[PDB]
C-alpha cells in the first residue's frame, strides 16, 4: 500500500523503463526527444524549460510588466547539466516529503488512481480512443546496436522546469481542435494529461499583520513558503482535472478606472476553492449549484458514454480491467439491465471531495507549515532557498521548521528575521514588477501595495430571476464542503486496487500546437499628474532619509515633501521633544519622556454611542491617512458621528438591490390525491432564496469592501513602521553628540528603551485590527443586511399571495381532511424572517 | 468623593526656581490624562501643559517652552510642575485639571471636567515689608450727615493678604474694608473706613487692628479727633 | 486663537442669550463651554461642541457650524453672572478663548465718596499720601480726577483702582495721590473729582491745608 518514489541521477543511462526518450503531447510527430525520469506511478518528470508556444525573447525580463505581481526572470535557470540534476533531485525530496504525511500520502494516491477516460466528446462512443497526443505521449527505445523503436505509454501527470517567469507556476489540460474551437476534455469531466512547469527554489512572500492572534515576543514578522506546500498545491489542481471538472467561467474581474486600485488577472473560480478558508464564500451559493449541476450533467453522459462500449484500438487492452475501474473513479452503479447510471447520494460525495477537499489551509495545518489566512493579504518581493539539499536547512519530515533546532515553535524555520540562513534575496537583474506614478515631485508605488476592487458585472443575477415551483422540483444542497479527516480516514479502508500496464500503440492522430504564451511584458510606466495629496503623498512623507543628519519631525504634509530632514507626524506632543535639544540634563528623563510619550499617543481608544458594533475606534486614522470630511480638518470623530463607518472607504459603493421576482407556481394538475409536496417545494424554494441572496451580499463584501478595511491596516502598520524608525534614528544623534561622564554605563538602558518602542506599536495594531475588522463586520450586518432584509420582506408577501391564490384555486381537494384549516396556522414561520450569521451559525438549543 | 489638592508656590524673586504638586484623592489617578492651566492677574485663561497618565506623553504651550517640565509619581499618587528661569509674566492662579471618561480607557482624546482650587503664583522685585500704620481722623469736611467717618490708612506693604479689625473685633458693623491698590513700586496698600455716630466722638475710643501675617509685624492705632 | 469677542454680553433675567466662539480652518475638533466665577473653580457646562453632563440644569446647551461654534443659555438668573470660556485645539495643543463675562440684572447707585486731608502723623515723617474712597455705584464704570487749586495732575503720582464688587451687588474703588511737603502747604485746595454717568453726575470733595 505505501507509495513508492524512484532515485537516479540525471547521468544515469536510459533503461526504457524508469528513464525514458520522452515525446511531450505538443511535440507529438515531430521526433524531439528529451530525457524522462518516471518519480513514481503515473508521474513523470522532464528537466526542462517550459518553451511551448514561446518566443525565446519571452524570457528575457522586460522593463515593466502588465499586470499582477512582481516576477522574477532568468533564461539559464535550468540550462546545464548540473542545473538538471539539482532540479532531478530536488524534486524527488519534495515527493518523499509529501509522502512521509498521511495527509500527502493520500494526494498522491487520489492523483495516481484517477486516469482519464480514454475518449472524450469527440471520439467514438464504442472504442476506446487511446489515439490522441491528449492521453498518449511517445518515447523511443533503443537496443544493443542502436536500433531505436517507436512505442507510446500511459501517464497521468508530468513536471517540466519553469517557463519566463519563475516564481508562478502552473498547471494546465491539454487543449483539443473541434471545428476551430478550443476543447478541454479536463473540464468535461473525462480528464487528460496534466502538465507542470514547477520551479522550487523561488517561493513567494507573505507577513504577519492582518490575523487576530497576537504575541507581543513575535511581533509583526514576514514568511517565506515551503515549496513542498507550492507542489502540493499544484496537484489539487491535477487531481481536479484529472476528474475533469476544471472550472472556468463566473472569474471575477477587477477594476481598472481609479488610481488606487489594483492591476491583476482576472481571479478564477478554480483557484478559491483550492485555497480554501473563508475566501470561498467569495463565489455565491448559486454558482456553486451551477457547477454542480454542470458536472452532474457530465458524468451522466460518461455513464451512457461508458455503457456502449465493445472494443478498442489496441488489440492488447482487456476490455473488462478498465470499466472496473472507471466505475470505481466516476462511483457508477449497475441497474438491471447492466447498464451505467449515475448514484447521485455517491456523486456527492465525491464532487465535494475533488472541489472542497483539499486545500493549502488545510494541509498547511496537518503539515505544521504557516499560511497566510486571507488570499488578499500583501505579498512582498520573493526569495530564493539555495540550500534545499541541505538536511540542517530543509527535511523530508519537518521541513524548516525543524524541531531539533527550536524552529518548529511559532514557524520560526519560516520567519525571515530568525532562520536568516535559509534564504537568500534574488538580484534585481531578472525581478520585474509594476510601477506606478504620482506626480505632484513624482513618486512611484507598487503593484502590490495598492488595493483589490473588482467589478459589479463579475457578480451573479441569477437569484433575481424567475423560479417555477412544480411537484418535482428537488431541493439544492446548500451543502458544498468536505472534512479532510474525512478522506484520510477513508483512504486507510481502502482495498489496494490496481491499475494494468500502462503501454500502448504510437500516436497518430493529435495536432502540434500550444497555445500562445499570453505576454506580460510593457515598454513604460503610467504616470498620473493629480492635483491634491492622497494617501501615498502622507506616506511618502513620514519617510526617513538614508544617511545619517540631522532630523525633525512637523505636522506640515508639504514641510516633509520638500524638506529632506523634515518628516511628518501626527502625535503632536511627540513632536513637542524630539525638536527640543536637550542641553543640560540627563537622558534619564529625556529619552524615557519620548519613549512612553509615543506609549500614550499611540494606543488610542474610543467608542462612539452610535455605533453600537465597534468596540475600539482609534482617533488619529484620519491626520495620518488623510481621510477627511470637508470642514472635518482632524475632527475624526466628530466625521464619524455623522457619515459613520463609510467614511473609512477609498471607495463607496451602491448598497441597494433591484428586484427579487416572485415564485410561480405551474403544476395544476391534481389528477393525483396528496399533491401537495408542491406546497412543500414552495416553503423550501422560499427558504433557499433567503440563503442566496444572503451569500451573494456576503460575496460582495469579501470582493469590495472587505479589501479596502485590510489595506488600511496594512496602511497603518507602514505609518507606524516609519514613525518609530524615525525616532530611534532621532535618538541616535543626540547620543553621539551627548559628551558626559555617564554615557559609558547608560549605552544599555538606551538601547532597552528603543525596544520598548515596538512593544507599543504593536499595541497600536491590537487596537487598530480591532477597529478595521469590527467596523468591517458593522457595515456588513447593518446597512446592506438591511438592504437585502428590506425589500426581501417584499418577496415573501408577494408569494402568500401565489400561494393561497394556488391554494384557493385547488381548495376543493385539502377540505375536510385536517389539512386546509391546519395549513392557515402553519402560516406563522411566514412572519418569522430568518436572520443573518456573519460566523458560525450557533443554536443552544 | 473626589478631589485633587494643590500646594507649592508664595512670592518668589526673578529667574529662581519653584516646584509645584497635584495631589489626587478619590480614583485611580494612573488612568487619567491630567493637565496643568494658569490665569494670569487680568488675562484670561491659557493652556501651560498635560502630562498623560502613563507618566507619559506631555506637551507644552509655546510661552514656557524648554523654561518648564511636567513629570508624575505611579507610586504616590502625584504630579508636579517644575519653573526654571521665573520672569515677571509668570504671576497668577494654576490648577491641575484632569480629563474624564478615563476611566473607559486612559488614552482618551481630549476631554476634561473637574479642577481643584489653585494656588496663587506671585514673583516680583520688592521684598517683604510690615505695613506703615497711620490714623485717619473725622472733622468736619466729611462728618455729621447723621453720622462721620475715619480709618486707618496701612501705608507701603508686600505680599497680599492683610487681616484688617477694630477694637478687637467687637465693631464689624458699619465695616468697609476696601481692596489693595498696587503702586509702581511693588507695594501695595488699603484703608479700612467705619461709618460711626458723630456726636460722641470724645468719649469713646477707636482702635484698629492691623495684622501683617507675612510679616510679623502688630500693629495697634489709635484714632481720635483734633482740633486745628 | 479663539475669538469672544466682545468679551461682554448683557440680558435681563430670565431671557435669551447667546455666546459666540468664532475659530478659523485650522481647528475643527471637538468644543467644550466652561462657567467661571474667580473665587470657585470652572464648571463643565458643554463639552464635544453639544454633549452635557449630568448636573448641568437644562438651560445649557449650544451648536456649531463650519469655523464658528457658540453657547447658548436659557431663562438668565442672577447667578449666571460669570465669566464663560470656548476651549478648542489644534495639531499641538489646548486652546482657550480670551472668555466672556455677562452681566445680567443692575440698577443705578449714586457713589458715596468721602475725601481725607493727610493726618498729622505722616507729615512728621515726611510724606503726603491723599485718600479718596468711592462706594456703593452701580454701574462699575466711574472716573476719578485729582485736582491742584484748579490745574489738573491726573496721573501725577496718583494711585487708582479697578473697580471691584462687593458682598452687596454694589461696586467700590480707592484713588491715592502721592506728595511731598511743599505741595500740600503750598497750594489753597486739592480736589477729588468722581464721574459716574448713571445720572450723568460729577462730585467733587475738597480738602486745604489746616484751613481752621
Amino acid at each position: 500500500m505505501p507509495i513508492t518514489i524512484n532515485n537516479f541521477r540525471y547521468s544515469d543511462p536510459v533503461n526504457n523503463d524508469t528513464i525514458i526518450m520522452m515525446e511531450p503531447p505538443y511535440c507529438k510527430g515531430l521526433d524531439i526527444y528529451y530525457k524522462a525520469f518516471k518519480i513514481t506511478d503515473r508521474i513523470w518528470i522532464v528537466p526542462e524549460r517550459y518553451e511551448f508556444g514561446t518566443k525565446p525573447e519571452d524570457f528575457n525580463p522586460p522593463s515593466s510588466l502588465i499586470e499582477g505581481a512582481s516576477e522574477y526572470y532568468d533564461p539559464n535557470y535550468l540550462r546545464t547539466d548540473s542545473d538538471k540534476d539539482r532540479f532531478l533531485q530536488t524534486m524527488v525530496k519534495l515527493f518523499n516529503r509529501i509522502k512521509n504525511n498521511v495527509a500527502g500520502e493520500a494526494l498522491l494516491d487520489k492523483i495516481i488512481n484517477a486516469i482519464p477516460y480514454l475518449g472524450n466528446s469527440y471520439s467514438l462512443l464504442d472504442k476506446f480512443d487511446t489515439n490522441s497526443n491528449s492521453v498518449s505521449f511517445n518515447l523511443l527505445e533503443q537496443d544493443p546496436s542502436g536500433a531505436t523503436t517507436k512505442s507510446a505509454m500511459l501517464t497521468n501527470l508530468i513536471i517540466f522546469g519553469p517557463g519566463p517567469v519563475l516564481n508562478k507556476n502552473e498547471v494546465r489540460g491539454i487543449v483539443l481542435r473541434v471545428d476551430n474551437k478550443n476543447y478541454f476534455p479536463c473540464r468535461d469531466g473525462f480528464g487528460s494529461i496534466m502538465q507542470m512547469a514547477f520551479c522550487p527554489e523561488y517561493v513567494p512572500t507573505f507577513d504577519n499583520v492582518i490575523e487576530n492572534i497576537t504575541s507581543l515576543t513575535i511581533g509583526k514578522s514576514k514568511y517565506f513558503q515551503d515549496p513542498a506546500l507550492l507542489l502540493m498545491h499544484e496537484l489539487i489542481h491535477v487531481l481536479h482535472g484529472l476528474y475533469g471538472m476544471q472550472v472556468s467561467s463566473h472569474e471575477i474581474i477587477p477594476s481598472k478606472q481609479e488610481i488606487y486600485m489594483q492591476h491583476t488577472y482576472p481571479i478564477s473560480a478554480e483557484e478559491l476553492f483550492t485555497f480554501g478558508g473563508q475566501d470561498a464564500n467569495l463565489i455565491s451559493i448559486d454558482i456553486k449549484n451551477d457547477l454542480y449541476e454542470k458536472t452532474l450533467n457530465d458524468y451522466k453522459a460518461i455513464a451512457n458514454k461508458l455503457s456502449q462500449v465493445t472494443s478498442c484500438n489496441d488489440p492488447n487492452i482487456d476490455i473488462d480491467s478498465y470499466k472496473q475501474i472507471y466505475q470505481q473513479k466516476y462511483q457508477f452503479d449497475k441497474d438491471s439491465n447492466g447498464q451505467y447510471i449515475v448514484n447521485e447520494d455517491k456523486f456527492q460525495i465525491l464532487y465535494n471531495s475533488i472541489m472542497y477537499g483539499f486545500t493549502e489551509i488545510e494541509l498547511g495545518k496537518k503539515f505544521n507549515i504557516k499560511t497566510r489566512l486571507s488570499y488578499f493579504s500583501m505579498n512582498h518581493d520573493p526569495v530564493k532557498i539555495p540550500n534545499l539539499l541541505d538536511d540542517t536547512i530543509y527535511n523530508d519530515t519537518e521541513g524548516f521548521n525543524i524541531e531539533s533546532k527550536d524552529l518548529k515553535s511559532e514557524y520560526k524555520g519560516q520567519n525571515m528575521r530568525v532562520n536568516t540562513n535559509a534564504f537568500r534575496n534574488v538580484d534585481g537583474s531578472g525581478l520585474v514588477s509594476k510601477l506606478i506614478g504620482l506626480c505632484k515631485l513624482c513618486i512611484k508605488i507598487k503593484n502590490e501595495d495598492l488595493t483589490f476592487i473588482a467589478e459589479k458585472n463579475s457578480f451573479s443575477e441569477e437569484p433575481f430571476q424567475d423560479e417555477i415551483v412544480s411537484y418535482n422540483t428537488k431541493n439544492k444542497p446548500l451543502n458544498f464542503n468536505y472534512s479532510l479527516d474525512k478522506i484520510i480516514v477513508d483512504y486507510n479502508l481502502q482495498s489496494k486496487i490496481t491499475l494494468p500496464n500502462d503501454r500502448t500503440t504510437p500516436v497518430t492522430k493529435g495536432i502540434p500546437y500550444a497555445p500562445e504564451y499570453k505576454s506580460n511584458a510593457a515598454s513604460t510606466i503610467e504616470i498620473h499628474n493629480i492635483d491634491d495629496n492622497t494617501i501615498y503623498q502622507y506616506l511618502y512623507a513620514q519617510k526617513s532619509p538614508t544617511t545619517l543628519q540631522r532630523i525633525t519631525m512637523t505636522n506640515s504634509v508639504d514641510d516633509a515633501l520638500i524638506n529632506s530632514t523634515k518628516i511628518y507626524s501626527y502625535f503632536p506632543s511627540v513632536i513637542s521633544k524630539v525638536n527640543q535639544g536637550a542641553q543640560g540634563i540627563l537622558f534619564l528623563q529625556w529619552v524615557r519622556d519620548i519613549i512612553d510619550d509615543f506609549t500614550n499617543e499611540s494606543s488610542q481608544k474610543t467608542t462612539i454611542d452610535k455605533i453600537s458594533d465597534v468596540s475600539t475606534i482609534v482617533p488619529y486614522i484620519g491626520p495620518a491617512l488623510n481621510i477627511v470630511k470637508q470642514g472635518y480638518e482632524g475632527n475624526f470623530i466628530g466625521a464619524l458621528e455623522t457619515t459613520g463607518v463609510v467614511l473609512l472607504l477609498e471607495y463607496i459603493p451602491e448598497i441597494t438591490l433591484p428586484v427579487i421576482a416572485a415564485l410561480s407556481i405551474a403544476e395544476s394538475s391534481t389528477q393525483k390525491e396528496k399533491i401537495i409536496k408542491t406546497i412543500d417545494n414552495f416553503l423550501e424554494k422560499r427558504y433557499e432564496k433567503w440563503i442566496e441572496v444572503y451569500k451573494l451580499v456576503k460575496a460582495k463584501w469579501l470582493g469590495t469592501v472587505n479589501t479596502q478595511f485590510q489595506k488600511r491596516s496594512y496602511q497603518m502598520y507602514r505609518s507606524l513602521e516609519y514613525q518609530v524608525d524615525a525616532i530611534k534614528k532621532i535618538i541616535d544623534y543626540e547620543y553621539k553628540i551627548y559628551s558626559g561622564p555617564d554615557k559609558e554605563q547608560i549605552a544599555d538602558e538606551i538601547n532597552n528603551l528603543k525596544n520598548k518602542l515596538e512593544e507599543k506599536a504593536n499595541k497600536a495594531m491590537i487596537n487598530i485590527n480591532i477597529f478595521m475588522r469590527e467596523s468591517s463586520r458593522s457595515f456588513l450586518v447593518n446597512q446592506m443586511i438591511n438592504e437585502a432584509k428590506k425589500q426581501l420582506l417584499e418577496f415573501d408577501t408577494q408569494s402568500k399571495n401565489i400561494l393561497m391564490q394556488y391554494i384557493k384555486a385547488n381548495s376543493k381537494f385539502i377540505g375536510i381532511t385536517e389539512l386546509k384549516k391546519l395549513e392557515s396556522k402553519i402560516n406563522k414561520v411566514f412572519s418569522t424572517p430568518i436572520p443573518f450569521s456573519y460566523s458560525k451559525n450557533l443554536d443552544c438549543w | 468623593q473626589v478631589q485633587l489638592m494643590q500646594s507649592g508656590a508664595e512670592v518668589q524673586k526673578p529667574g529662581a526656581s519653584v516646584k509645584v504638586s497635584c495631589q489626587a484623592s478619590g480614583f485611580t489617578l494612573n488612568n487619567y490624562y491630567i493637565h496643568w492651566l494658569r490665569q494670569a492677574p487680568g488675562q484670561g485663561f491659557e493652556w501651560m501643559g498635560i502630562f498623560n497618565p502613563s507618566s507619559g506623553t506631555r506637551t507644552y504651550a509655546q510661552k514656557f517652552q524648554g523654561r518648564i517640565s511636567m513629570t508624575a509619581d505611579a507610586s504616590t499618587t502625584t504630579l508636579y510642575m517644575e519653573l526654571s528661569g521665573l520672569t515677571s509674566e509668570d504671576a497668577g492662579v494654576y490648577f491641575c485639571a484632569r480629563i474624564g471618561g478615563s476611566t473607559y480607557g486612559r488614552l482618551m482624546t481630549y476631554y476634561f471636567d473637574h479642577w481643584g482650587q489653585g494656588t496663587v503664583v506671585a514673583v516680583s522685585s520688592a521684598s517683604t515689608k510690615g505695613p506703615s500704620v497711620f490714623p485717619l481722623a473725622p472733622s468736619s469736611k466729611s462728618t455729621s450727615g447723621g453720622t462721620a467717618a475715619l480709618g486707618c490708612l496701612v501705608k507701603d506693604y508686600f505680599p497680599e493678604p492683610v487681616t484688617v479689625s477694630w477694637n478687637s473685633g467687637a465693631l464689624t458693623s458699619g465695616v468697609h474694608t476696601f481692596p489693595a491698590v498696587l503702586q509702581s513700586s511693588g507695594l501695595y496698600s488699603l484703608s479700612s473706613v467705619v461709618t460711626v455716630p458723630s456726636s460722641s466722638l470724645g468719649t469713646q475710643t477707636y482702635i484698629c487692628n492691623v495684622n501683617h501675617k507675612p510679616s510679623n509685624t502688630k500693629v495697634d492705632k489709635r484714632v481720635e479727633p483734633k482740633s486745628c | 486663537v479663539l475669538t469672544q469677542g466682545p468679551v461682554t454680553l448683557s440680558v435681563s433675567p430670565g431671557g435669551r442669550g447667546t455666546l459666540s466662539c468664532r475659530a478659523s480652518r485650522s481647528i475643527s475638533t471637538t468644543l467644550a463651554w466652561y462657567q467661571q466665577k474667580p473665587g470657585q473653580a470652572p464648571r463643565l457646562l458643554i463639552y464635544g461642541a453639544s454633549t452635557r453632563a449630568t448636573g448641568i440644569p437644562a438651560r445649557f446647551t449650544g451648536s456649531g457650524s463650519g469655523t464658528e461654534f457658540t453657547l447658548t443659555i436659557s431663562s438668565l438668573q442672577s447667578e449666571d453672572f460669570a465669566v464663560y470660556y470656548c476651549q478648542q485645539y489644534n495639531d499641538w495643543p489646548v486652546t482657550f478663548g480670551q472668555g466672556t463675562q455677562v452681566e445680567v440684572k443692575r440698577t443705578v447707585a449714586a457713589p458715596s465718596v468721602f475725601i481725607f486731608p493727610p493726618s498729622d502723623e505722616q507729615l512728621k515723617s515726611g510724606t503726603a499720601s491723599v485718600v479718596c474712597l468711592l462706594n456703593n455705584f452701580y454701574p462699575r464704570e466711574a472716573k476719578v480726577q485729582w485736582k491742584v487749586d484748579n490745574a489738573l495732575q491726573s496721573g501725577n503720582s496718583q494711585e487708582s483702582v479697578t473697580e471691584q464688587d462687593s458682598k452687596d451687588s454694589t461696586y467700590s474703588l480707592s484713588s491715592t495721590l502721592t506728595l511731598s511737603k511743599a505741595d500740600y502747604e503750598k497750594h489753597k485746595v486739592y480736589a477729588c473729582e468722581v464721574t459716574h454717568q448713571g445720572l450723568s453726575s460729577p462730585v467733587t470733595k475738597s480738602f486745604n491745608r489746616g484751613e481752621c
